[PDB]
């Protein structure tokens, strides 16, 4: 199958470099209008470069001076030099396939995905979101300040599935990530259920189970 | 050239005809022009180049047309997995200029949240911070304003929130939002309120507890 | 003795494509550049190594006019030291370029409601043009490693594109006549002069 296929993403410090490679089968990397795109969390989608078969070479303003495209035609490989990384350039990397107005990008790869920043490992605290003392009774748990992502969460070792939503993190000013997770349960149940949350951070290795009650 | 995409979600029922549209600033050549499918975690996918070429792989309910500074992507019977966020390109030109995108959603009644709120946990309080968390539970549509108060003055710029997928059975969204105090701030005041303007309330809605 | 005919270049009823683009040897004539100049009908007049006043006192072997159509937005390309789609793959300017480069925007002429489909440029190519160079080859563009053998499909594209000019595009989409005044230096006898 033709495919495109990253790698080189991960934890980078502010002002550090990273290198990400595009691995191509199907298509020669140095006969196509070859590109980067990115995405920032939440936002669309950034063309950041390009190199032409003829080994011109173009950038985004935003990466001009700091990201170098290039490319190893006996290796069939793209390439992405990212120099004095900011945590702007967080976001998923695609290589893409650019057909221009022969075709759109209709080759685009799976994405590597790159955290720009000077925060350290850190699990999280979890702390009780306590059923209001006054039908539907509401309950949680706040997985705080923990990095890097992901978390997982889940009620009663899995055993309580209905009615959970578990909330995107949201990155805080101090670099640290945060999020909830609640269950809605019936209000005649908090007398007689427990309610446990299953809180996982494996780059902390860090596993916590919360337990939940009226307060 | 800027792509100005319009709406930026609409909601639609399967078998829907459904017409999404990207106004471009001055007036480009066809050829310009492609259409762009994304789902939450994956990378997009090439639906229409020059306008109106349909992509090889791509179901024939997707269709492209336009000219000028006026172009649209249809979908003539909205299937289950078309629901997802397009964007439109202009191709050619590096940098390229894309549209801000149009989310396709699944339309249903309108359904008000329930609300919730929660004062901060005394073990995090031992800690030097109060995060007090508002939660809006399986509303529609995603439209929604929380209006945080302290002592009845609003708050800006000291809360963050966070909102869920549309839910795989009832369709709605859910929504929590977090205001962060450090615990002195927290101790001089007392009433701490959140108020949910939503399109299924015929008034908005507060939920508020008292410190202590 | 006599007037070198840049009229038939400037003037031309129809212009090449910039893949094509043409050529027209001047030799043997007295070349006035202050009409030029002071035509003062050109969006673009950039002179390299020279200056206009100051050329039409001077004297060169021969004087070669370029002359195609681009789009507004690639004018810029026709210039020393560029790269772009023209530049690398269409009409290429020495580093050293002593010469003058006109433009004017001809959508009057050169666009169509409905798209003029006459005019074309060269999309796919694996290597830049040299200086001077002018490819006008249709080969199918294999842009993988299965060969084309002259039939279009994935990977395997015709390598021109048209420009589908329209008066109603942007001006930057727009159709621009281009000339290209190169001065050629050669140890012969100078017979072009001011």
């Amino acid at each position: 199958e033709v495919q495109l296929v990253e790698s080189g993403g991960g934890l980078i410090q502010p002002g550090g470099s990273l290198r990400l490679s595009c691995a191509a089968s199907g298509i020669t990397v140095g006969w196509n209008y070859m590109s980067w795109v990115r995405q920032a969390p939440g936002k669309g989608l950034e063309w950041v470069s390009v190199i032409y078969p003829g080994g011109s070479t173009d950038y985004a303003d935003s990466v001009k001076g700091r990201f170098t495209i290039s490319r190893d035609k006996s290796k069939n490989t793209l390439y992405l030099q990212m120099n004095s990384l900011r945590a702007e350039d967080t976001a998923v990397y695609y290589c893409a396939r650019d057909l221009g107005e022969a075709g759109g990008m209709d080759v685009w790869g799976q994405g590597t995905t790159v955290t720009v920043s000077s925060a350290s490992t850190k699990g999280p605290s979890v702390f009780p979101l306590a059923p209001s003392s006054k039908g539907t009774a509401a309950l949680g748990c706040l997985v705080k300040d923990y990095f890097p992502e992901p978390v997982t969460v889940s009620w009663n070792s899995g055993a309580l599935t209905s009615g959970v939503h578990t909330f995107p993190a949201v990155l805080q000013s101090s670099g640290l990530y945060s999020l909830s997770s609640v269950v809605t349960v019936p209000s005649s149940s908090l007398g007689t259920q427990t309610y446990i949350c299953n809180v996982n951070h494996k780059p902390s290795n860090t596993k916590v189970d919360k337990k939940v009650e009226p307060k | 050239i800027q792509l100005t995409q319009s709406p930026s979600s609409l909601s639609a029922s399967v078998g829907d005809r459904v017409t999404i549209t990207c106004r471009a600033s001055q007036g480009i050549p066809s050829s310009y022009l492609a259409w762009y499918q994304q789902k939450p975690g994956k990378a997009p996918k090439l639906l229409i180049y020059a306008a109106s070429t349909l992509q090889s792989g791509v179901p024939s309910r997707f269709s492209g047309s336009g000219s000028g500074t006026d172009f649209t992507l249809t979908i003539s019977s909205l299937q289950p997995e078309d629901f997802a966020t397009y964007y439109c390109q202009q191709l050619n030109s590096y940098p390229p200029a894309f549209g801000g995108g149009t989310k396709v959603e699944i339309k249903r009644t309108v359904a008000a949240p329930s609300v919730f709120i929660f004062p901060p946990s005394d073990e995090q309080l031992k800690s030097g911070t109060a995060s007090v968390v508002c939660l809006l539970n399986n509303f529609y549509p995603r439209e929604a304003k929380v209006q945080w108060k302290v002592d009845n003055a609003l708050q800006s710029g000291n809360s963050q929130e966070s909102v869920t997928e549309q839910d795989s059975k009832d369709s709605t969204y859910s929504l929590s939002s977090t205001l962060t105090l450090s615990k002195a701030d927290y101790e001089k005041h007392k009433v701490y309120a959140c108020e949910v303007t939503h399109q299924g309330l015929s008034s908005p809605v507060t939920k508020s507890f008292n410190r202590g | 003795t006599n007037l070198c005919p840049f009229g038939e270049v400037f003037n031309a009823t129809r212009f090449a494509s910039v893949y094509a683009w043409n050529r027209k040897r001047i030799s043997n004539c007295v070349a006035d550049y202050s009409v030029l100049y002071n035509s003062a009908s050109f969006s673009t007049f950039k002179c390299y190594g020279v200056s206009p006043t100051k050329l039409n006192d001077l004297c060169f072997t021969n004087v070669y006019a370029d002359s195609f159509v681009i789009r507004g937005d690639e004018v810029r390309q026709i210039a020393p030291g560029q790269t772009g789609n023209i530049a690398d793959y269409n009409y290429k300017l020495p580093d050293d370029f002593t010469g003058c480069v006109i433009a004017w925007n001809s959508n009057n002429l050169d666009s169509k409601v409905g798209g003029n489909y006459n005019y074309l440029y060269r999309l796919f190519r694996k290597s830049n043009l040299k200086p001077f160079e002018r490819d006008i080859s249709t080969e199918i563009y294999q842009a993988g490693s299965t060969p084309c053998n002259g039939v279009k499909g994935f990977n395997c594209y015709f390598p021109l594109q048209s420009y589908g000019f329209q008066p109603t595009y942007g001006v930057g989409y727009q159709p621009y006549r281009v000339v290209v005044l190169s001065f050629e230096l050669l140890h012969a006898p100078a017979t072009v002069c001011g």
